[PDB]
């Protein structure tokens, strides 16, 4: 039907559509199978010249190697698009899909038709929504526990780097966090918590600093270094010449007009440097004990910098957007931007201020506020990749932990929210129910398709798969009977069942519930595709 | 040599054989893309997308054939739905069946493309009776029909499980879009995307969806009253439209031109603090300075608004677009306005506008979607356009026409025994349309997996004895009547697929040669 | 590692090898699966010199079809050692191999090694030996019936062709093996029936001939085509003018000569022919309605033929070398090379010989013997392609029914012992294990593998396969209720079960011996195979 319509196009259907999306689906899971789990192997990056970035994420790995393929397209929009606003879940997102195809296929052979195959899917979905009710524990945020997010923090930093690095960038973490709860309760990831490369000794020495930190310092020699205590002030204002709309020539006749004119231009900068001078006035006891500094979006011209270094007003400039939204979170003070209306009040306080330099860049160190509302995290790192692979770790560890503050509840992992699914929906009544006729396996190949994360994990420590799961069922199977409710885990150190419980290991509540959504979305609208095809006008 | 042309002229009836060949298999596309078990498509553009879907519109735009009479069966998707919006793969099924039965006689019984065509009208004529005859009015205010209404085209979707929110969101969207006639229009319904989440928290909220944050850190994130006011005109001083060149004699002068640059922006900003608002929404860019006192009043400063979504804010919160701010007043101040807020998403900020809610304009709205991926945004987007589609067409005609086939299998049944009393030429034509006609029921059990010739027997006895509202049930594959069943769908739908498919098929009837190649 | 040794190697190693080898065999099983069955589909081998030909035979089809993947060479190879031995089941090896691979590749996968699933094959082939020989049942064949034979027949010809022509045919086949039968030495041969590819008037009228029929005809027009009573002789030695081995020359002295030495040539064709017309009138001389007709395997002088021709003597030539064979079996005679000693006891006697006149050629009929110890079967068709597909289709029949003379145990078809078998290799309690938990992971893919054959008949015929075996296995079981055996089988009119037995359908022995036999051994030696390699000298 294509071939006479378009004299050149390609076409695949009824058979190889659905061999295409399971081929697709295996090859791309057998690239992140290694991968999941701490035990997983690591995966470098080396586009055109060599660039060299390392990371265990599988967002970096799909959306850095183009991808030819139709299907593989959409599980790296649905892996990207999960992880872009919950930072956790991408690997598990691939591994439904890339499981719960082939899962599927064998059942198609049979001759069983995709449209109720995926009513199964959909039905059993909803059981797993109301099994999250049931499955979640509440937490109480007033106690204020900082054991709780000791732990929370090494579930995802032992999956991305060793002990070594968890041990030392865990508690970075957790006094990163222990501040945004507050009384509002509102949480803030993108403009408070930042983070900055900087090469340094080792990324062993990642230390965290309570204020803002500015990656640029004071240009002048005599301009000062180390300040005790600076008050900021924040200005919008642009200081170098303005170059004035259409404004063309200052005519000059004689040559004097000239002299007399360059004054003039100047004049413009001199009446906003007497505003700061006149705020100095107000501030000007302890002089040599206090200090005061100021801080810029725009650029400063050099010939201003000269007025400030003569007064010991330390200057910087060329900030970020981030960073004016920051300074009132961290000194306290209020914002400004013109020079007209100046007060006391808003500006800030800072208990230490020093500056550190290294080649040719210079890094501003702001610390010891009296009720600092933000922070930072300055990370060290040796190789340009060292800092791709602790932004990632740090880009979605901040991301994990944060969820647990948004909600009042927490996923246990380590295979009991997969396992426990297994026996709810191989156990469950199905007059219950309100699905019939060939529903049968629909139900069984999504239950059982949960089963093979868990095991992905032993598949990266070398240990039987099949054996290591004996004893975990039969722990539940008098677990039950026995009247104590306990949740299993899978310890890869010894080959044996743990208790995620005590052991620490953790999950985060939308991680899990959006996984499995957008993953039975995806599974389900490829199983419905029959037909391939590519056309258009190029 | 001669004029560019004469390669290879394709005359007499082999071209017309192509034709009908052509059109045959632009329906043999999307086959299976019809009924509630219907298949997906996933087409790949040259660009670098994909488009998941199984609409026939949808499939048809990414495609491209180069051949001329198939490109005319092309254009008959966006008939349908720039014209209703739901049925675009209900009008190419239809009319390659109407091409592929005429042709038989075109082949070899000889009549002419013209005798054809004058059978078609007074099938036309005959197929609106009968149409008119099968539909039974329906209750506009009754919202149990309406949501069973609203979800006839859902079931044919991937969303009909979550067609319990899909159908209480789409009502609510269209009363908003729905003016006291009862004209709508499908211009001010965001389709503003979000990706993640899941469907069940998914809900429509009266007002605007934002993707940008406020400029400035003190702004106020929640205010119980907002005060909206919407701003065209660059709040800068701007360059100005002559040739200009000041010329500087004194000193004193471009401290002075550098002083009025801060005053306008100031006069412009003080004029505006006259009423207090406490939203500022300007079209173009904003300047740090004129921010600076904005923020001397308590507005709120946001960036670069593009004008569409300038003009749903003109309607949701009332105000008017202004760009000249001295002639700003106190009457055209947007008031009413609900709650504002702002979350946290990795992708972009939001800002969230509601409504007091308590005629007027038509007030506009913003559906949040949270799907699984991005593909799955633009599946659920386009089913609610074809969701959305089906309520337009009660409003407009109180009519309902039985679905499942019944309301095409009755145009059969009096076609084919109309024919017999209509002796004469016109008799072979005529009968033929009918034979078309009980195709999209038999597509409808093909797709089941049933067979189609016990169950069109067995639907001809029990037409015209049982009622005039049996169909074929698509899920089980049986005789079901569409008044127990309870799927119901508009009658507007059923005419522009009658009368699309034949009219498309009067025009292509009527070629005789095709050449190629002649010149741009 | 490869590439060090030679660049232009390459190889795919324990993940690719392994995809390689499993979506070669489901992709030949996808392709070649559709031709089981009565309502299977026919192929069109259509090669680059137009020859077309219709047939459902996987030997003829692979052996046509060069085979470009190196797995499915070893398949093809499989069913032609299975086409040569047996004749018939190659669909059966296939569709075995390629099911063995997928259920044990969805094991590989869960973290089993593929030496235990091997070994757990051989322990269930060899389980099925021991339900095979109680499963087959004895039937006395002294009786020679002809309903019994006709409905076997019946079962392997209705996969070739519809149901009128398979009518026509089937008798065909049972009057093939008459005659040939030997009780005490057990001796049966096959190739005596000859197959003479000819156009005639359609394929559905065809007939069975009792004697020989050759292809060779009179070449004198005085001869007389019908001889009621004919008495055979058997010619080796060619007639016609033989070089004198020994390089030779004629040089006359004088033109009087010439002559003469042209009559030394006619006095010794005149020396051997001689005792040939005193062989004639040594039995009766005037002796009317009885003939004289020759069969010689060499040429035949044209100067010779009117010696022949004037005695009405039928002679022909360029006959085949089994056809010598033949001659002495149906017509009773003596084969012979040279003419110095002849009697009457060594020729043969036929009862009606006649010739007719079809197209530009001639066919010689020899019919009418008292004892002959073989027949021949004439293909008719109405094109080029039919011939071939008769041939096929006799050449596959003339084996399942000469299988039940060689042994007279037979098993039901219509796969009952497909799906008897299956219940028998579920659990194996302590017969034969090996070891604890390893290899009754491959006696459950053994089991789930064999019973493809059944539901593969289903998909040709429309319907489904789980649901017409719901009620089999039910069936068989409400049988065992009664410690009865009831066979069950599938019957695809209607999609219900039946019984073998009763109803018409059974497979010869030999033909489940070497399939499940060849099936096991190349599926287990491509699970062991882990890397393919190529390499060699261009
Ligand atoms: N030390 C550990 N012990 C047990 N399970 C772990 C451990 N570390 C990670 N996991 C499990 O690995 C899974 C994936 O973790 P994570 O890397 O955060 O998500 P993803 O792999 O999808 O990026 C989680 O379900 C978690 O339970
Ligand atoms: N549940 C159903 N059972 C039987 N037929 C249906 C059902 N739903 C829709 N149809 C038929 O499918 C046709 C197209 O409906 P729909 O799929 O909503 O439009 P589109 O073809 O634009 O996707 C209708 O004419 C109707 O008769
Ligand atoms: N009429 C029939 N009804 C049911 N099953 C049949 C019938 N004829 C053949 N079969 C099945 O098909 C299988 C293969 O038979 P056949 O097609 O003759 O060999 P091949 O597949 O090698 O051509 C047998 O095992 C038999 O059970
Ligand atoms: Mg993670
Ligand atoms: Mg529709
Ligand atoms: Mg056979």
């Amino acid at each position: 039907s294509l071939q006479l319509l378009n004299p050149k196009a390609e076409s695949l259907r009824r058979d190889a559509a659905l061999k295409v999306n399971v081929t697709s689906a295996e090859g791309l899971q057998s690239v992140l199978e290694t991968n999941l789990g701490p035990k997983g192997t690591l995966k470098m990056l080396v586009d055109g010249a060599g660039n060299i970035k390392l990371t265990k994420d599988g967002k970096v790995l799909l959306t850095e190697m183009q991808i030819q393929s139709p299907t593989a397209v959409l599980i790296a929009r649905a892996a990207a698009a999960q992880d872009e606003i919950t930072g956790d879940g991408t690997t598990t997102v691939v591994c439904l899909v890339g499981e719960l195809l082939r899962q599927a296929h064998r059942f198609i052979q049979e001759g069983v038709h995709p449209r109720i195959i995926t009513d199964g899917f959909e039905i059993a979905r909803k059981e797993s929504m109301k099994f999250l009710d049931e499955f979640k524990i509440s937490k109480t945020n007033l106690s204020n526990d900082r054991e709780f997010l000791l732990q929370v923090a090494r579930s995802s930093l032992l999956t991305k780097v060793d002990a070594d690095l968890t041990e030392v960038l865990t508690p970075i973490v957790t006094d990163a966090v222990l501040s945004v709860y507050d009384a509002q309760a509102d949480n803030l990831d993108l403009h408070m918590v930042e983070i900055m490369q900087m090469q340094h000794l080792s990324p062993k020495d990642t230390t965290f600093i309570k204020g803002l930190v500015l990656d640029h310092g004071g240009r002048h020699p005599d301009m000062p270094t180390r300040v005790k205590n600076a008050y900021v002030l924040i200005l919008n204002v642009s200081l170098e010449y303005e170059k004035t709309e259409v404004n063309s020539g200052f005519f000059y006749s004689s040559a004097d007009q000239r002299d007399k004119l360059a004054a003039s231009e100047r004049k413009f900068v001199d009446a906003k440097l007497k505003k700061i001078i006149d705020l100095k006035n107000e501030v000007c006891g302890m002089d040599p004990d206090k200090g005061f500094v100021i801080i810029n979006q725009k650029g400063i011209d050099p010939m201003s910098l000269d007025v400030f270094a003569k007064h010991n007003i330390l200057a910087l400039r060329r900030a970020k957007r981030r960073n004016m939204e920051r300074l009132q979170l961290v000194t306290g003070g209020e914002a400004q931007n013109s020079v007209e209306d100046l007060s006391p009040q808003i500006l800030g306080f800072s208990g230490l201020v020093y500056q550190e330099t290294i080649g040719e860049e210079k890094f501003t160190y702001v610390t010891e506020n009296t009720d600092p509302k933000s922070c930072t995290i300055l990370i060290k790192g040796s190789t340009h990749y060292a800092l791709a692979q602790t932004k990632d770790a740090v880009r979605d560890g901040l991301r994990a932990v944060a969820n647990v503050l948004k909600d009042k509840n927490i996923i246990p992992g380590a295979g009991a929210f997969y396992i426990a699914l297994s026996r709810y929906l191989r156990s469950a009544n199905m007059n219950k129910l309100g699905a019939k006729g060939k529903t049968k396996t629909g139900i069984e190949a999504f239950a059982e398709a949960l089963l093979v994360i868990p095991k992905t994990l032993v598949k990266n420590s070398g240990f039987d798969p099949l054996d290591v799961l004996a004893m975990v069922e039969d722990e539940l199977d008098d677990a039950q009977d026995s009247d104590e409710t306990r949740y299993v885990g899978v310890d890869l150190n010894i080959g044996d069942s743990c208790d995620p419980t005590i052991e620490g290991i953790w999950d985060s509540y939308r991680v899990l519930r959006n996984a499995i959504t957008g993953a039975t979305g995806i599974a389900s609208n490829l199983l419905l595709c029959d037909e391939l095809l590519r056309a258009g006008r190029s | 040599v001669f004029m560019n042309a004469s390669q290879e002229r394709t005359t007499g009836r082999q071209a017309q054989i192509s034709n009908i060949t052509a059109a045959k298999a632009v329906a043999d596309v999307i086959r299976t893309c019809l009924g509630p078990k219907a298949m997906l498509k996933m087409l790949l553009d040259p660009m670098g997308g994909l488009v998941l879907t199984n609409d026939g519109h949808a499939i048809l735009r990414e495609i491209d054939v180069a051949h001329p009479a198939a490109k005319s069966m092309l254009e008959l998707s966006r008939t349908q739905d720039e014209e209703v919006g739901d049925g675009t793969t209900t009008v190419i099924i239809l009319a390659g069946e109407i091409l592929a039965q005429c042709a038989p006689y075109l082949i070899e019984k000889n009549i002419h493309p013209v005798i054809i065509i004058q059978a078609l009208k007074k099938a036309l004529t005959d197929a609106l009776e009968v149409i008119k005859q099968v539909s039974k009015p329906v209750d506009v205010e009754n919202d149990a029909a309406m949501k069973k209404l609203i979800q006839a085209s859902i079931g044919t979707k991937y969303v009909i499980h979550w067609s319990e929110k899909m159908c209480e969101l789409a009502l609510d969207a269209v009363k908003t879009v729905r003016k006291d006639f009862e004209i709508d229009i499908k211009r001010y319904v965001r389709v503003e995307k979000i990706p993640g989440g899941d469907v069940l928290d998914s809900r429509v909220l009266k007002g605007v969806l934002l993707n940008k944050d406020v400029v400035h850190p003190k702004m106020s994130r929640h205010i119980e009253n907002p005060r909206v006011v919407l701003l065209d005109c660059p709040l800068e001083y701007k360059k100005g439209e002559s040739q200009t060149n000041i010329e500087i004699e004194k000193e004193e002068d471009w401290n002075r031109i550098l002083q009025i640059e801060e005053e306008q922006v100031q006069l412009m900003c003080e004029q505006i603090l006259a009423v207090r608002p406490t939203l500022v929404i300007t079209e173009k860019g904003v300047s740090d300075l004129a921010q600076h006192y904005l923020l001397k009043g308590g507005c709120s400063v946001l960036r670069r608004v593009k004008k569409s979504d300038n003009n749903r804010i003109a309607r949701v919160t009332g105000a008017t677009i202004v760009n000249r701010v001295e002639d700003l007043k106190e009457s055209d101040v947007g008031t009413n306005c609900g709650l504002f807020k702002v979350e946290m998403i990795g992708d972009e900020y939001f800002s969230f506008l509601d409504n007091c809610k308590e005629s007027g304009l038509q007030k506009a709205c913003t559906i949040m979607l949270r799907g699984g991926s991005k593909d799955i945004l633009n599946e659920i987007d386009r089913n609610l356009q074809d969701a959305m589609a089906v309520a337009r067409n009660v409003m407009l005609s109180p009519s309902l026409s039985p679905g499942g086939g019944a309301t095409e299998m009755a145009v059969s049944v009096k076609l084919a025994e109309k024919a017999k009393q209509l002796e004469g030429i016109q008799q072979w034509p005529y009968q033929a349309v009918a034979d078309a006609m009980e195709c999209i029921p038999r597509t409808l059990i093909q797709n089941a997996g049933g067979d189609p010739i016990r169950l069109l027997s067995q639907l001809r006895a029990k037409h015209a004895q049982g009622n005039f509202t049996t169909g074929i049930d698509g899920d089980k594959g049986k005789i079901v009547d569409m008044v127990s069943y309870g799927i119901w769908e508009p009658e507007v739908i059923k005419q522009q697929s009658v009368k699309t498919a034949i009219e498309s098929a009067c025009l292509l009837l009527r070629v005789d040669d095709i050449v190629s190649g002649v010149r741009k």
